[PDB]
C-alpha cells in the first residue's frame, strides 16, 4: 500500500534530495535513513516532526495522501537509502549517491 | 448577666438561652492544642470538627445569615409547623423541647430560606442595574 | 459564527415541488431557530417561517402554511459547542410567482424577546 | 456602556481533572470498608450539554487497576507464608491410565522446631517442575509464596466509585457511543454504578451489556497493536465446572501456620471444562462480524483463530469459578471464517500457584475448594486482536488487565467544579 | 421555575443558569456521611474538599463578596477582556463557553477585585473617623 | 503604592502596613498544589492550616467583623491597655512592636468584642420587632 | 484546668449498657495491645 519514488537519486554534495511516498491509507507516516553497512536511522516521524539529533536541513511536508521528504543541503554523510513507513509497511527504498 | 458557661441554659427558657449564643459559638471549633492509635484517631476527629462546622457556616451563608447569631428572614411562620403562641415558646419550653416539635418540618424550612435569599440578591441585582 | 450552505439553483415548472437544503456548521445547531426568507420578482422580501431544531416546534406565516414543507434532522456534534445540522425546505403549489432567491437563517439569541430573529443568513437559492 | 464586573458564586462550569475517587458499597476487595452506598442514587440530566470523552485517556481505570492491585497485596499480609513448602517433592501420578495432577509427599516441618513429618498432597502439574521422580514448587526459584486466607471472598462485589465534594462524575447516556468523541446526551452522577471487578481474560465475564446494538471499541481500530474491545448486547450463557470432588487437608507447619493441602479425590476423576450454546455463540459471532464490516469493508473476509502464543494467562480463557483459577482453551470458540442441543466444550486446566496481574515478586497459593465446583456466568465482552490487503483475521488477546475495568468505566469521566464566574453587567456598589 | 438539579443548566444561557446558584452552592461541600485502602483515601478526599471550598470563600471574602451569590463590584468591564454586548452574553452563550473566553484575563480581574475592596474599607475607615 | 510583597512592611509603620492587608490575606491559606514519610506529614500540615485559619474567621465572625480587613467596633480604648497617643502609634512603632505591648490585655479585648456584638444583634432584634 | 459546666434544669436519659464509649475503649485497649507487641521478639523457636 506504500509506493515510494524514486528508486535511485544521483546527486552531488550540495544539492537537495526530495523523495516522495504515496500511501493509500492515512496515518502517522515516518522516514528512515540507512547508510551503507550501518542500521537504519529515524529521520522524520508523524509526517513532519523531526527526530532527535537530526539537523534542521531535513524537513518533511504533507498534502493529502502524498508525503515528501527534502534535505536542504546534501553532505558526504547524507548519501544512503531512504525508506518511508506507515504502520508496519515500508517503501522499497531510494539510494542517494 | 450570669456566666452560666457552655450549654448552661440547656434547661432554661428559649428567651434566656438566646442571649448567650457567643458562648457556644466559640467552643464549636475549639482549636489547635503521628502514626499510632490516638494519632490517626485524633486527625480523624480534627477533620470531622471542621466539616460539621463549615456545613453550619455554608448553610448560614446561603440564607443571608453569614455572620449572624440571630438572623431575621422573610419566610413567614407556617401554622402547620407549630401553632403555638409567641409567649408560650420564648418564656416556656427550652431549645431542646423546641427541636423535637420542629424535627419534622425542619427540612422544609431550610429550603424556604435558600430561595428566599436567591430571590433577594436577584431582586437587588435589578435594584442596582440603574 | 458559522456557515449555512444551501443547495444549488434548481429550476422546475409550476405545479411541482422543489427541495432546498441548509447544512449548518460552526455553531450548535439545536440552540437557534432556522428561519426561511425569500425575495421574489414581484414583491420585496417575505418572511416564510421558522422551526426549532430543539423543540421541533413550527410557526409559519398564513401565506405559506398550506404550501411549505419544513423539516430538520438532528445535529452531528463535533465538539462541546460545535455541531453540524441540516434544515430542509419544500413547497406545494408552485407557480412562476414564487420565482426568487431563497435562503435559510439562523436565529438571533437563545432567550429573550428576539430568540428567532434571522441573524446568520445562508447564500441563496434561485428557484423557477 | 456602564458595565462593571460582577462576581458569581455557584455557576455551572467545570474542568477536566483527576482526583482520588473513593469507593462505596452496599472479601479481598474489602467492600465492607467502603462508605454505605446511598439507597437513592441521584442522577441529574445535563440538558443541552455536550462533553468530549475518551475511555483510553480515562484515569478512573488507571486508579481502579491500582486500587485492585493495592487491594490484593493488602489482603494477603496476615495470611500464612508457604516458604517451608519450597522443599524437595517426591511425586507420583494419581492412579488412572493423561497423568495430570500429581501425588507428592515431602518432609514437612511441624509445630515443634525439632520434629519433621512425612505428609503428602495433590498438586496439578502446572505448579511443579522436576529436578533431573523428584519435583518442587514452581515459584521457588523465582519468589516467595503466600497462601490465600480461606476466610476472604474471591467474589466480585459491586463497587461504586464516587467523586469527592467539589468534583463530579460525568455519565454518557448515548446508546451508540463509541469510546472517544463528544457524547451528545450527558448526565452527572455522584457515584458510578455497581462495578463488579471480575478478573477475566479474552472473554469479559459478568459485565454490563450494551443497549440497542453491539458496539466494538479500540482507540484506533486500524492499529493492529491496539486491543479491540467488543461489548455484546445479548448475553451468551457459559457454564463451567471442575467435576472432581476434592478434599482439603489442614497441615500444621508451625505455631499457627496451617497449610491447606489437597487430600484425595472422592469418587470419579474427570476433566474440568466449560460449555457455551453453539447457537447463541454463532449468532453472537455474527453480531460481532456485523459491526466489524463498518470499519473494514462490506466485502472483505473476517477470520477467527485462537491465540498465537505467549503466557498461559493470555492464550487461554483465565478466570475464577467457585474459588479456583481455570485456564480454558478457547480454540473451539474462535474458529469461523465469515463471508457474504448444541454445546461447545472448552478443555480447561487449573492452577494453584499464580502470580496474577503480571508482577514478578510474589505468587499466591489458592487453597483447594472442597466439594464439586461449578459456576454459571455470562460473557458480555471480548478482547480481540487483528493481524495486508482485504481479509482481516482476528484472535483473542488479554495483554493488559486494566482493559477489563475500562470496558465498564467508558461511560464516566472526572471533572472538578470551579464555581467562580466573573461577568459584566450594569451594576456597581454604593459609597 | 423548574428544579433542573445539580448543574442542570450547564448547557443553558448564563441568564437562566444565574438564577439557580444555591443548588450548586449546597453540594459543593456535601457533608458527613480507619486505616485500610479507601480509609486513608477517603480522608485524603475529605480534606481536599474543604480546602478548595475555603479558597473560594477566602477569595470571596477579600473581594467584599463574602456571603453573596451574585456580587456587584467597582471594577469596570475592560473591553480587552471581552468586547461583546450584554445581550449576546446573558441570553446566548453558556457559563462553560464564557469561562473559555475569559480564561486568560481571569487572573488580572482577581487582582483588581482585591485592591478595589482594600481601597473601600480604607475609604470607609476615614468615613467613620469623625 | 509599591508591591512590597508578603510581610514586606513587617518593619514599617502601622499606618503603612495597614494599607496592604489583602497581601497577607491570600497566602494565609495558599491552596491545593499517600502513605510515606512526607505523605502523612503533609496531610497533618494541610489540616493544621485550615484549623488556624478558621479560628481567625470564627473569631472575626463572632465580633461582627466577618468579611472585614479593617473593622470598627464599639469597645472604647482603655487607657490601661496602652496610654499612648494616636500619632506615636500609627506613624511610629510597627505591628510587631505593638503586639508585644498588648500581649497582656489581648485576651480581655477579645471578650469585650464578643458581647459587644451579641448586645448589638439583640438590640437590632428588638429594632425589627415592629 | 478541667472545665466542668453544670447543666442546670437539665434531665438526660442515660444507659451504661448501650453506651458506646465502653465498646470503643474495649477496642482501643485491644488495638493498643496488638500495637505494642509488634516490634517485640517472637518466641517461635521456643516451641521445641
Ligand atoms: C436548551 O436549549 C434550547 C435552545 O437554545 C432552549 O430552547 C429555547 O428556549 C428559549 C427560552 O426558553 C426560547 O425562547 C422563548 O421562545 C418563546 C417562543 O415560544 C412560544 O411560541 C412557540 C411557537 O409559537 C410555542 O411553541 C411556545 O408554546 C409552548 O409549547 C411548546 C411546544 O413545543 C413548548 O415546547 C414551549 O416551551 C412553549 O412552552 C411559546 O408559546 C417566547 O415566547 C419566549 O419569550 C418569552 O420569554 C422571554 C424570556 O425567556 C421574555 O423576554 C419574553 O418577553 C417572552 O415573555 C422566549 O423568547 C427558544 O424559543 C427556545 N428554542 C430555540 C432557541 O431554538 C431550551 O430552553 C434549553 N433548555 C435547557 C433545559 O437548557
Ligand atoms: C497418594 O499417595 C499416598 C502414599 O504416599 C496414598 O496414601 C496411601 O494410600 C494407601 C492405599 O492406596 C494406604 O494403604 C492402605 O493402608 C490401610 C491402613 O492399614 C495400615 O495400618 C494397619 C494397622 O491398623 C496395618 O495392619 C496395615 O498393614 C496398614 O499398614 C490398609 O488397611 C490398606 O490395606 C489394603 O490393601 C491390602 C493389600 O492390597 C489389602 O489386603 C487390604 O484388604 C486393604 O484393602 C492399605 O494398605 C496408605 O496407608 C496411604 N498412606 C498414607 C500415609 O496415608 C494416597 O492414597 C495417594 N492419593 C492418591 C489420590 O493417589
Ligand atoms: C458471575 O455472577 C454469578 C452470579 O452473580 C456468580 O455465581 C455465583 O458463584 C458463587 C461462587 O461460585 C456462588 O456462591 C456459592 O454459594 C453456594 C450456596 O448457594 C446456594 O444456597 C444459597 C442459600 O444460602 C442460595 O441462596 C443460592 O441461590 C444457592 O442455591 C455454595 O456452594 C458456596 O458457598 C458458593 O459460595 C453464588 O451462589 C453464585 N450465584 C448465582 C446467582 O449462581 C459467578 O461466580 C460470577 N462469575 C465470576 C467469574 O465471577
Ligand atoms: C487512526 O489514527 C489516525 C491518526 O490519529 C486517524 O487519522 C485521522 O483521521 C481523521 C478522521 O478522518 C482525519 O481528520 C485526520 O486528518 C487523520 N489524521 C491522520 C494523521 O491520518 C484515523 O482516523 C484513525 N483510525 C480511524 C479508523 O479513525
Ligand atoms: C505419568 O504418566 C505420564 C504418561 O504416561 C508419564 O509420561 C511418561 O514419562 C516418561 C519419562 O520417564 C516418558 O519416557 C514417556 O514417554 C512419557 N509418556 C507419555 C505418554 O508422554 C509420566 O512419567 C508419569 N509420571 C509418573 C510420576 O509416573
Ligand atoms: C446473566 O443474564 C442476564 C443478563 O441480562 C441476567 O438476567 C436478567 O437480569 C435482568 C437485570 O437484573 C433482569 O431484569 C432479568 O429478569 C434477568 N433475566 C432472567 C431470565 O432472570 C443475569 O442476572 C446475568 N447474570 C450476571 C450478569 O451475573
Ligand atoms: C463429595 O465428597 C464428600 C466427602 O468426601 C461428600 O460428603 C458426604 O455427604 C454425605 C451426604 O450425602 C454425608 O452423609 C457424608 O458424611 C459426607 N462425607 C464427608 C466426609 O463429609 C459429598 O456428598 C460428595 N459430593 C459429591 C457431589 O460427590
Ligand atoms: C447452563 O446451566 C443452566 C443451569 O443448569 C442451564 O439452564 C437450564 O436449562 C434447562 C434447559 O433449557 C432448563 O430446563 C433449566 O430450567 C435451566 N436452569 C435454570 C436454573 O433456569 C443452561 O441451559 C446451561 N447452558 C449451557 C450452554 O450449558
Ligand atoms: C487447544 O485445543 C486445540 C484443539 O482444540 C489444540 O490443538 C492441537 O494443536 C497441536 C499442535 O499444537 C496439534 O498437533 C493437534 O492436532 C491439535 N488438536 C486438534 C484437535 O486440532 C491445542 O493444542 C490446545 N491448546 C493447548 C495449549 O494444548
Ligand atoms: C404551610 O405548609 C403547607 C405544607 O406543609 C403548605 O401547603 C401551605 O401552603 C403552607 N401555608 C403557609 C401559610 O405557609
Ligand atoms: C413527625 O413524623 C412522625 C412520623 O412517624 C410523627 O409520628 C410525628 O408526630 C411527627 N411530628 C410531629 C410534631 O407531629
Ligand atoms: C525425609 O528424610 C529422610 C532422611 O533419612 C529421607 O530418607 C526421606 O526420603 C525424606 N522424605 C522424603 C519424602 O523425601
Ligand atoms: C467514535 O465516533 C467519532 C465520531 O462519531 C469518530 O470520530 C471516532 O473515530 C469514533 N471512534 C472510533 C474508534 O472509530
Ligand atoms: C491454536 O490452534 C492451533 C491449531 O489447532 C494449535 O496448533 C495450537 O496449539 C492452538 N493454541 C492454543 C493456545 O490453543
Ligand atoms: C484594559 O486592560 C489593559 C491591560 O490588558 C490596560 O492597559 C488598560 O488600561 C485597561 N483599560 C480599561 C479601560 O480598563
Ligand atoms: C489566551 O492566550 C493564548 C496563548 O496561547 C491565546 O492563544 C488565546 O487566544 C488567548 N485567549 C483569548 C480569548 O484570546
Ligand atoms: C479598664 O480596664 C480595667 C481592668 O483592667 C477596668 O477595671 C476599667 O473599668 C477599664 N476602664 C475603662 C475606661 O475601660
Ligand atoms: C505582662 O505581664 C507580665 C507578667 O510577668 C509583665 O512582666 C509585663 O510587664 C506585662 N506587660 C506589660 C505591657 O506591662
Amino acid at each position: 500500500v506504500l509506493t515510494q519514488s524514486p528508486g535511485t537519486l544521483s546527486l552531488s554534495p550540495g544539492e537537495t534530495a526530495i523523495i516522495s511516498c504515496r500511501t493509500s491509507q492515512y496515518g502517522s507516516l515516518a522516514w528512515y535513513q540507512q547508510r551503507p553497512g550501518q542500521a537504519p536511522r529515524l529521520v522524520i516521524y508523524s509526517g513532519s516532526t523531526r527526530a532527535a539529533g537530526i539537523p534542521d536541513r531535513f524537513s518533511g511536508s504533507r498534502w493529502g495522501p502524498d508525503y515528501n521528504l527534502t534535505i536542504s543541503n546534501l553532505e558526504s554523510g547524507d548519501f544512503g537509502v531512504y525508506y518511508c513507513q506507515q504502520y508496519e509497511f515500508f517503501g522499497q527504498g531510494t539510494k542517494v549517491q | 448577666a450570669v456566666f452560666l458557661g457552655f450549654l448552661g441554659a440547656a434547661g432554661s427558657t428559649m428567651g434566656a438561652a438566646s442571649m448567650t449564643l457567643t458562648v457556644q459559638a466559640r467552643n464549636l471549633l475549639s482549636g489547635i492544642v503521628k502514626l499510632t492509635v490516638w494519632g490517626i484517631k485524633q486527625l480523624q476527629a480534627r477533620v470531622l470538627a471542621v466539616e460539621r462546622y463549615l456545613r453550619d457556616q455554608q448553610l448560614l451563608g446561603i440564607w443571608g445569615c453569614s455572620g449572624k447569631l440571630i438572623c431575621c428572614t422573610n419566610v413567614p411562620w407556617n401554622s402547620s409547623w407549630s401553632n403555638r403562641n409567641l409567649s408560650e415558646i420564648w418564656d416556656n419550653m427550652t431549645w431542646l423541647q423546641w427541636d423535637k416539635e420542629i424535627s419534622n418540618y425542619t427540612q422544609i424550612i431550610y429550603g424556604l430560606l435558600e430561595e428566599s435569599q436567591n430571590q433577594q440578591e436577584k431582586n437587588e441585582q435589578d435594584l442596582l442595574a440603574l | 459564527q458559522g456557515q449555512l450552505v444551501q443547495s444549488g439553483a434548481t429550476t422546475t415548472k409550476p405545479g411541482s415541488s422543489v427541495k432546498i437544503s441548509c447544512k449548518t456548521s460552526g455553531y450548535r445547531f439545536n440552540f437557534y431557530h432556522i428561519n426561511w426568507i425569500r425575495q421574489t420578482a414581484g414583491r420585496g422580501p417575505e418572511w416564510m417561517g421558522w422551526i426549532s431544531p430543539y423543540s421541533g416546534d413550527k410557526n409559519l406565516a398564513p401565506a405559506f402554511q398550506d404550501r411549505v414543507n419544513m423539516t430538520t434532522d438532528t445535529e452531528v456534534p463535533v465538539t462541546s459547542f460545535t455541531s453540524t445540522g441540516a434544515a430542509y425546505m419544500e413547497i406545494r403549489n408552485l407557480t412562476s410567482d414564487d420565482t426568487g432567491t431563497y435562503f435559510c437563517a439562523k436565529g438571533l439569541l437563545r432567550d429573550g424577546s428576539s430568540t428567532w430573529l434571522p441573524y446568520l443568513w445562508g447564500q441563496g437559492t434561485l428557484l423557477t | 456602556e456602564n458595565l462593571w464586573v460582577t462576581v458569581y458564586y455557584g455557576v455551572p462550569v467545570w474542568k477536566d481533572a483527576e482526583t482520588t475517587l473513593f469507593c462505596a458499597s452496599d472479601n479481598v476487595w474489602a467492600t465492607h470498608a467502603c462508605v454505605p452506598t446511598d439507597p437513592n442514587p441521584q442522577e441529574i440530566h445535563l440538558e443541552n450539554v455536550t462533553e468530549e470523552f475518551n475511555m483510553w485517556k480515562n484515569n478512573m481505570v488507571e486508579q481502579m487497576h491500582t486500587d485492585i492491585i493495592s487491594l490484593w497485596d493488602q489482603s494477603l499480609k496476615p495470611c500464612v507464608k508457604l516458604t517451608p513448602l519450597c522443599v524437595t517433592l517426591q511425586c507420583t501420578n494419581v492412579t488412572n491410565a493423561r497423568g495430570e495432577l500429581k501425588n507428592c509427599s515431602f518432609n514437612m516441618t511441624t509445630e515443634l522446631r525439632d520434629k519433621k513429618q512425612k505428609v503428602y498432597s495433590l498438586f496439578y502439574r502446572l505448579d511443579v517442575v522436576q529436578i533431573n521422580k523428584e519435583y518442587r514448587l514452581i515459584n521457588c526459584n523465582t519468589s516467595a509464596i503466600t497462601q490465600a486466607c480461606p476466610k476472604v471472598s474471591f467474589e466480585p462485589i459491586p463497587i461504586h466509585y464516587c467523586a469527592p465534594a467539589g468534583f463530579a462524575i460525568l455519565k454518557c447516556k448515548d446508546k451508540k457511543f463509541n469510546g472517544t468523541g463528544p457524547c451528545p446526551s450527558v448526565s452527572t452522577v455522584q457515584c458510578t454504578h455497581g462495578i463488579k471487578p471480575v478478573v477475566s481474560t479474552q472473554l469479559l465475564l459478568n459485565g454490563s451489556l450494551a443497549e440497542e446494538e453491539v458496539m466494538i471499541r479500540s482507540e484506533n481500530i486500524t492499529n493492529n497493536a491496539k486491543n479491540i474491545l467488543v461489548q455484546f448486547n445479548t448475553p451468551v450463557q457459559i457454564n463451567c465446572t471442575r467435576p472432581n470432588n476434592n478434599t482439603r487437608k489442614s497441615i500444621r507447619i508451625g505455631p499457627g501456620q496451617a497449610f491447606y493441602a489437597t487430600g484425595d479425590i472422592i469418587g470419579d476423576i474427570r476433566q474440568a471444562h466449560c460449555n457455551v450454546s453453539k447457537a447463541t455463540w454463532n449468532e453472537t459471532l455474527g453480531k460481532v462480524v456485523k459491526q466489524l464490516r463498518k470499519h473494514f469493508g462490506n466485502n472483505t473476509i473476517i477470520r477467527f483463530a485462537n491465540s498465537s502464543g505467549g503466557d498461559l494467562e493470555v492464550t487461554t480463557h483465565s478466570f475464577n469459578c467457585g474459588g479456583e483459577f481455570f485456564y480454558c482453551n478457547t480454540s473451539g470458540l474462535f474458529n469461523s471464517t465469515w463471508i457474504s442441543n448444541d454445546s461447545i466444550t472448552l478443555p480447561c486446566r487449573i492452577k494453584q500457584i499464580i502470580n496474577m496481574w503480571q508482577r514478578i515478586g510474589q505468587a499466591m497459593y489458592a487453597p483447594p475448594i472442597q466439594g464439586v465446583i461449578r459456576c454459571v456466568s455470562n460473557i458480555t465482552g471480548l478482547i480481540l486482536t487483528r493481524d495486508n490487503s482485504t481479509t482481516e483475521t482476528f484472535r483473542p488477546g488479554g495483554g493488559d488487565m486494566r482493559d477489563n475495568w475500562r470496558s465498564e468505566l467508558y461511560k464516566y469521566k472526572v471533572v472538578k467544579i470551579e464555581p467562580l464566574g466573573v461577568a459584566p453587567t450594569r451594576c456597581k456598589r454604593r459609597v
